[PDB]
């Protein structure tokens, strides 16, 4: 409903702008934070720094406060940059130069203000910035012609028209142009349909589908071809797609791997509580009752705070957990961030996979999702866009099986010189004239009549317009022999057999292209002769006529072209009798010129016309790949991952590249849900089970069983999958509330799932986006990566796990919408079989190695507790405890994250059975959990218990004196940062020149550091626990003996461990 | 192809070493052929040296000195006899060791004041708040501020022998560098100045339990004035509920013959530090030395095992990838 105003344009209209950005430049902080403290260390310390307002606690504020900020910002920093980055890559295609005149700015404006109502000016080659009415085009017959391969994805064009011309010319001259006004109503969704009037007693209707329909309406887009210049109005139609997209408003932050770091954090979080509740309790319990004030050594002020009966207990839990709250650490996620970061230009500043124009190779859009790349499981594609593009071409046509081709080479290179005076006819000019003549003829083609300067390009414009390229490329074809189907307006298709000869002939009658029947046909009378009968047909539409001579050679090789997924057409014709053709002729017009029910009685009698032919061979035609499909294909389904098309092309070419992709085998009994969809309306609820409880059980169990990490080779294999179409999904996703007998998207989805893969064809983007939710749920989660060219599956980038685009293939606009852009289908092996993987092993590594290093840390701390009177009296220094710790375990483990393949990347490209197979996600699961605690234990326990027994004499020193406490804690800390730091230095594998020399560097680091602060800097600073401390220690060659003891009984069962992993 | 290195495009020179069953197998074998010579060798070693202890603390009115537990008379006195079945010419060393004395804990780590310690000006005006229950006494500020000054070790001991003569036979000590040279002379210094002792304290006190103040313990100024070598080495906390401290030391003469002999040795005390209030025990423990220390087998057994152990994994190793 709108009042669109007649004297004035338009206003409380919502207007056009780009919205791909995740957060806004005002609540951007509210947004951030509480997606921020999803994450457990975060929310754990923040509670603690609450919790430390209450009374005076030994631990200060600011010391409780640092490890939050100091963390919350550097993810602000590293979210921002993605956001701004977003905002930046929007304004650019917001102020994009458009032409429009309408009101008073006789000069062109920007696409960023474009109210609704305004005239709208789109030159040749011009993409739609929004959508638009139509009813004012420059050229004769108000007509254009607009390809939409982004929006719904056809290969087909539109085809649309108008009725007045031109009227800008006076629009900008003058005001006149300005007396009609149109009125709408609620805009839907799905822009299917919008109707109203435009201020005459007139219905402006319109409506889409998957197929070409709207001729009034245009959508953004749209690539416009064939024209000059147009003019439309209403731009608010350009949120549609807007509002078609924004299924994936907000849904971005997550992981595969940082739930499991929440899920570790909570064991880790137990594992405090516990040694809190251990040591509080059994400290009031041991000593509580007798020892508090009778050792003498101390008196606290006042009685112990006059001894409050339980306050104190709660001021030592804190006291407790405060110092053992290293076991849960925070400062792991300033280091994953900086991987996260760091590792993103990996692939940015990257020649391995650049395109040579200046198109770029890839992009970065965020990064969260790094570290999950390399980690799918399930992938959903695209087939135009990415797969190939709006086109489509023919070639080695087959007339008796007896056309080949050929190329130049070393033995043969005289014949392809030069044209021996002999070889240009031995099967060409025996049936080639009548093969190419109905070539040219029995085609809705409708040629243009002007042109550019012939010469332009390799021959002349030549451009043949019709309503989809199925034929298109077939004229072009004939172009390529000696024909070329000239005019053809006026005249019975004017063409040129080989030379410049016009060979004219008459067009009697043209026959339909109808569904039922699905062949196409004509009747024309030639120049030098009688009446003759050409026809294409399908393939089993047409061969019912018997064709003794040649069926063999065509019907194998047709066989052959449609396995390898060609669009096999084949072509015949038959030479009608003068008296027989009136009889014909007059019987069609009886049904023609009768107006009653002419849908059944033409069809009938057309289709009974035709009851015999004269086969002449047959004509492939494939829509070419964007990359070979083998490697892309193959290497996945070799990795295990399962590959699913989910796409917006008709049926039939989509069938056929799918089936060119060879992912559908030879021998693959398809399954299909959409032929039985206008009939039998309850029958799929009964048909579901009987097509798949029924036959894969039955061939499960008829022949030996199919294993589930090795597959493909038996029988089993041969029953494939199927495919679906929008309209079965949305009737067995929505409506299947009725009966409940047996579930029914429960067995869809159990048929969808045991195959070799699906298609699901006729679907739309928020139709895409329920078949990901669909398996985004069954047997727990596995993770789903999506790849598309415009904005038809771009509601499909967020809703998968992980987002992956390509940009120009159809829309770009697709891929700033995307986590990850790689305008390259081919590389995009690269990668998620590399680049992604690795980022894998490299944070799974350093996880286990952060809760590892921070264990080790404080379990030694834990346990003296055991000899120190639950005073918790840190065996460790003061600030040696933070400083030093976080100065070395950051330092080294981040080289291994940034710069670190266990195994290279062309090895590992080289073979991806042995590659992706072996990771899953097992890097960290219960599996290597419990293992690596073990090594917890083992080293923690270890440093504690080798020192305190070499303690047992008070002798160390080659001559004899005592040791201080801090000097036990220091020895102890020592062989822990040895023990860590050797222990990745022998879990490593890639030792480049710059990692080699932070791990020695940090340890030398650890010696110059604790050295220098021995020695000189005691007096000037405020106080000073020990002063010589560290070098009284390291005197006694004791030590020296025991600490290297040490160590190697703390890393023996890593060695170990080591050569097991590496042999057998 | 314009801003490609090898730092962005992962292709700098890697070491890449990778290791196997037969790279590590001789590590194994030669690990242990040097471990378990050298642990045998710590063994020995440390095992041959002599130590003896003895605890003068009572508990048991069997012993001397159990009557002269409880508050008797304040200036208590016990003997202990003692045997030595074996002389040792090695310089011994004197500890005194006790139980259950937790030095390690946060409130008598947290007392000691690192300021009158080491002889700053502006510390012995203003003692420090870490130091909470003993700041001033009285209201006067106390010069070694700290619990575990006042908790100081005093009761002090002497050592005899007996020859063929029934009669007591002395033996001399040295008290010089019982601690560290650092914890000693650098660590710690006196106040800004003075070239007498007491005027470097005008007001100040001294620890409460303490009767008698630092600057009237040794005789000596360079072991009186918290540079007293016996309170700074009870001013380190050992950082265990039974630890030793070493009190003084008996080295060898310049000449050749045996420092302390076998025969019947005297032992006198002062009872001067109660323990028995919480269960704790109270000893004294005398021992030689070497380059390892006193006696501590562990070490050695330790060395034995891990070499042992290793050795014999290197033995299955082999043995078993060697069926190829
Ligand atoms: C510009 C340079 C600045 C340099 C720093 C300046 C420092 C000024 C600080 C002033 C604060 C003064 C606080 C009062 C003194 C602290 C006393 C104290 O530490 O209490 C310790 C008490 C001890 O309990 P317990 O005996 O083990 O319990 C036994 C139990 N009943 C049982 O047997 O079962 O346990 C408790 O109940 C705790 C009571 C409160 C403790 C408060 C201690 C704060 C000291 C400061 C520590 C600083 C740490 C670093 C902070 C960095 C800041 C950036
Ligand atoms: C009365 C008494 O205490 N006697 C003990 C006993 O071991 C003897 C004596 C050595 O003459 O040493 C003392
Ligand atoms: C428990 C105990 O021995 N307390 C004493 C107390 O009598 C006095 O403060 C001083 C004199 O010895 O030393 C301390
Ligand atoms: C004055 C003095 O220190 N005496 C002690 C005393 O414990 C011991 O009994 C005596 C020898 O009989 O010599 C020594
Ligand atoms: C000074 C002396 O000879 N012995 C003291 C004793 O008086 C005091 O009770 C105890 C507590 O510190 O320390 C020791
Ligand atoms: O009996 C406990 C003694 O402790 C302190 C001392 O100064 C005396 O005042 C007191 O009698
Ligand atoms: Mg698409």
């Amino acid at each position: 409903p709108v009042s669109e105003t007649e004297a004035y344009i338009a206003q409380r209209f919502c207007d056009n702008r780009i919205v791909s950005s995740k957060y806004t430049l005002w609540n951007f902080l509210p947004k951030n934070l509480f997606e921020q403290f999803r994450r457990i260390a975060n929310f754990y310390f923040l509670i603690i720094f609450l919790v430390q307002v209450t009374v005076d606690t030994p631990t200060s504020p600011v010391t409780s406060g640092l490890p939050l900020f100091f963390v919350i910002t550097v993810t602000a920093i590293k979210q921002g940059y993605e956001d701004w980055l977003r905002h930046r890559a929007d304004n650019e295609v917001n102020k994009s130069t458009v032409y429009i005149i309408e009101n008073a700015k006789r000069v062109r404006k920007e696409s960023e203000k474009i109210k609704v109502g305004d005239v709208v000016e789109v030159q040749a080659d011009e993409t739609f910035p929004c959508d638009l009415i139509l009813l004012s085009s420059c050229t004769t017959d108000g007509t254009c012609y607009v390809t939409t391969a982004s929006l719904d994805g056809e290969s087909n064009c539109k085809t649309h028209y108008a009725v007045r011309d031109t009227i800008a010319l006076c629009t900008a001259e003058s005001i006149d142009t300005l007396r009609a006004a149109i009125e709408c109503e609620q805009p839907q969704p799905d822009l299917y349909k919008f109707v109203g009037r435009i201020n005459i007693y007139s219905n402006s209707l319109e409506a889409v589908a998957r197929s070409l329909g709207p001729e009034n309406l245009l959508l953004k887009g749209a690539t416009l071809k064939n024209t000059e210049k147009i003019y439309g109005v209403a731009v608010y139609t350009g949120m549609e797609t807007k509002m078609a997209l924004n299924y994936q408003g907000k849904s971005q932050k997550r992981s595969a791997v940082e739930k499991s770091i929440n899920a570790f954090l909570i064991v880790y979080l137990f594992i405090l509580l516990t040694k809190a509740a251990v040591c509080t309790t059994l400290k009031y319990v041991w000593q509580s009752t007798p020892y508090n004030d009778e050792p003498w050594y101390n008196q606290k002020t006042q009685k112990e705070r006059e001894t409050l009966k339980v306050l104190k207990m709660f001021t030592d839990f804190l006291s407790f957990m405060v110092l053992f709250n290293f076991i849960i650490p925070v400062s792991m996620y300033v280091t994953v961030e900086m991987q996260k970061f760091l590792g993103s230009f990996f692939i940015s500043w990257d020649k391995d996979f650049y395109d040579e124009e200046i198109n770029e190779g890839a992009l970065v859009n965020t990064s969260d999702l790094n570290e999950e790349l390399g980690q799918v499981d399930y992938v959903f594609t695209d087939k135009t866009g990415t797969l190939t593009e709006n086109s489509m071409e023919f070639i080695e046509c087959c007339i008796d099986g007896h056309k080949y081709k050929g190329v130049t080479q070393e033995v043969d290179g005289l014949s392809q010189t030069d044209g021996t005076l002999t070889y240009f006819d031995k099967v060409d000019k025996n049936r080639e004239e009548l093969f190419l003549r109905a070539l040219c003829l029995c085609h809705t083609v409708e040629i243009k009549t002007n042109d550019a300067v012939d010469g332009a390009t390799e021959s002349a414009e030549l451009t043949y317009i019709s309503s989809s390229p199925d034929e298109i490329a077939l004229v072009k074809g004939a172009k390529r022999y000696g024909f070329t189907f000239l005019g053809n307006r006026n005249g019975y298709m004017r063409v040129e057999n080989q030379r410049k000869e016009i060979e004219e002939y008459e067009l009697l009658h043209t026959l339909n292209f109808d569904a039922v029947r699905r062949r196409m046909s004509v009747i024309v009378k030639t120049q030098e002769g009688d009446i003759l009968l050409f026809c294409k047909g399908a393939d089993s539409a047409v061969f019912p006529r018997v064709q003794n001579h040649e069926i063999e050679l065509t019907k194998v090789h047709v066989e052959r072209n449609a396995m390898d997924g060609y669009r096999t057409l084949c072509v015949a014709f038959k030479e009608i009798a003068p008296d027989d053709y009136e009889r014909i002729n007059r019987q069609l017009i009886e049904a023609k010129m009768a107006l009653q029910d002419r849908e059944e009685k033409m069809e009938k009698v057309f289709d009974d016309i035709e009851t015999n032919m004269n086969l002449i061979g047959a004509t492939a035609v494939e829509d070419k790949l964007q990359d070979q499909a083998a490697e892309t294909i193959e290497a996945l389904h070799a990795a295990g991952l399962k590959v699913w098309v989910l796409t917006g092309d008709k049926m039939e070419t989509a069938k056929s590249t799918c089936y060119a992709c060879r992912l559908f085998q030879t021998n693959t009994e398809l399954l299909e849900l959409t032929t039985k969809t206008i009939e039998e309306s309850e029958r799929k609820e009964d048909r579901l089970h009987e097509l798949l409880i029924e036959y894969r059980k039955k061939l499960l169990h008829e022949f030996p069983k199919s294993t589930r990490s090795f597959k493909k080779a038996w029988t089993e294999h041969q029953e494939y999958g199927l495919i679906i179409d929008g309209s079965t999904l949305s009737l067995i996703l929505n409506s299947s509330q009725d009966s409940s007998s047996n579930n029914y998207k429960s067995i869809f989805l159990q048929i969808c799932m045991k195959c070799t893969a699906v298609l699901c064809c006729r679907m739309a983007p928020l139709q895409k986006a329920q078949i990901v939710r669909m398996v985004k749920n069954l047997k727990g989660s596995p993770i789903t990566l999506s790849i598309g060219d415009g904005a038809n599956d771009v509601s499909m980038i967020l809703e998968s796990h992980v987002g992956i685009g390509i940009k120009g293939k159809e829309g770009r606009q697709a891929a700033r919408n995307s986590d990850y852009s790689v305008p390259k289908f081919k590389h995009l092996k690269k990668l998620l079989l590399a680049h992604g993987h690795l980022y894998y092993v490299r944070i799974a590594h350093l996880v286990q190695y952060f809760f590892y290093k921070n264990l080790c840390f404080i379990l030694p701390q834990f346990l003296y507790q055991f000899f120190c009177g639950f005073s918790q009296q840190p065996l460790y220094d003061a600030a040696y405890l933070t400083m030093y710790n976080i100065c070395f375990t950051s330092l080294p483990i981040l080289a291994y994250s940034l710069l670190e393949q266990h195994i290279n990347i062309d090895t590992l490209t080289s073979d991806p059975r042995l590659y992706m197979k072996i990771s899953g996600n097992a890097m960290l699961q219960l599996g290597p959990f419990l293992y690596w605690t073990f090594l917890a234990a083992f080293e923690g326990t270890v440093f504690f218990f080798g020192t305190y027994f070499l303690f047992q004499t008070a002798s160390l020193e080659e001559n004899g004196k005592v040791y201080g406490n801090w000097t036990f804690g220091t020895i102890v800390f020592t062989v822990l940062v040895f023990t860590v730091t050797l222990k990745l230095a022998l879990d490593t594998r890639f030792w480049t020149w710059i990692n080699h020399f932070v791990i020695w560097g940090s340890l030398a680091f650890y010696v110059f550091f604790s050295f220098f602060w021995g020695g000189i800097i005691w007096p000037f600073l405020k106080q000073q626990r020990m002063y010589f401390v560290f070098a009284q220690m390291l005197s006694s060659v004791s030590t020296w003996l025991a600490i290297i003891l040490l160590i190697f009984i703390s890393l023996f069962p890593e060695i170990l461990l080591i050569v097991l992993k590496n042999v057998r | 192809r314009p801003d490609n290195t090898a730092f962005k495009q992962q292709r700098l020179p890697a070491w890449q070493p990778i290791l196997t069953a037969g790279t590590v197998l001789p590590i194994f074998f030669i690990i242990g052929l040097i471990f378990i010579p050298i642990g045998i060798g710590i063994f020995v070693t440390s095992n041959n040296i002599r130590e003896i202890e003895i605890d003068y603390t009572g508990t048991e009115p069997s012993s001397p000195c159990n009557k002269c537990l409880s508050p008797d008379v304040t200036p208590c006195f016990c003997t202990i006899n003692f045997t030595l079945e074996k002389s040792f010419e090695g310089n011994v060393f004197m500890y005194y060791g006790l139980s259950n004395f937790y030095q390690n804990h946060r409130r008598y780590v947290k007392s000691r004041d690192d300021s009158q310690l080491n002889g700053d000006s502006s510390a012995l005006l203003n003692p420090s708040k870490e130091c909470e229950p003993y700041r001033r006494n009285e209201d006067k500020p106390i010069a070694p501020c700290g619990a575990i000054a006042n908790s100081m070790f005093n009761d002090t001991l002497e050592l005899f022998l007996i020859g063929q003569d029934s009669y007591p036979i002395p033996i001399a000590l040295k008290k010089k560098g019982i601690a560290w040279w650092t914890d000693k002379n650098v660590k710690f210094r006196n106040p800004p100045g003075g070239d007498n002792l007491e005027e470097r304290f005008k007001g100040t006190t001294k620890p409460v339990n303490w009767l008698k103040p630092v600057y009237m313990l040794d005789s000596d100024p360079d072991n009186n004035g918290f540079i007293n070598e016996d309170f700074i080495v009870w001013m380190r906390t050992a950082a265990l509920p039974t630890f030793r401290k070493l009190y003084r030391l008996i080295e060898r003469k310049s000449d050749l013959h045996p420092t302390l002999p076998a025969g019947r040795y005297w032992l006198n005390v002062t009872y001067n530090y109660p323990v028995h209030y919480f269960d704790g025990r109270k000893r004294m423990i005398l021992s030689t030395i070497s380059w390892m220390g006193g006696k501590n087998p562990f070490l050695g057994i330790a060395y034995i095992a891990v070499g042992s152990i290793s050795f014999l994994l290197g033995v299955v190793l082999l043995v078993i990838n060697h069926k190829y």
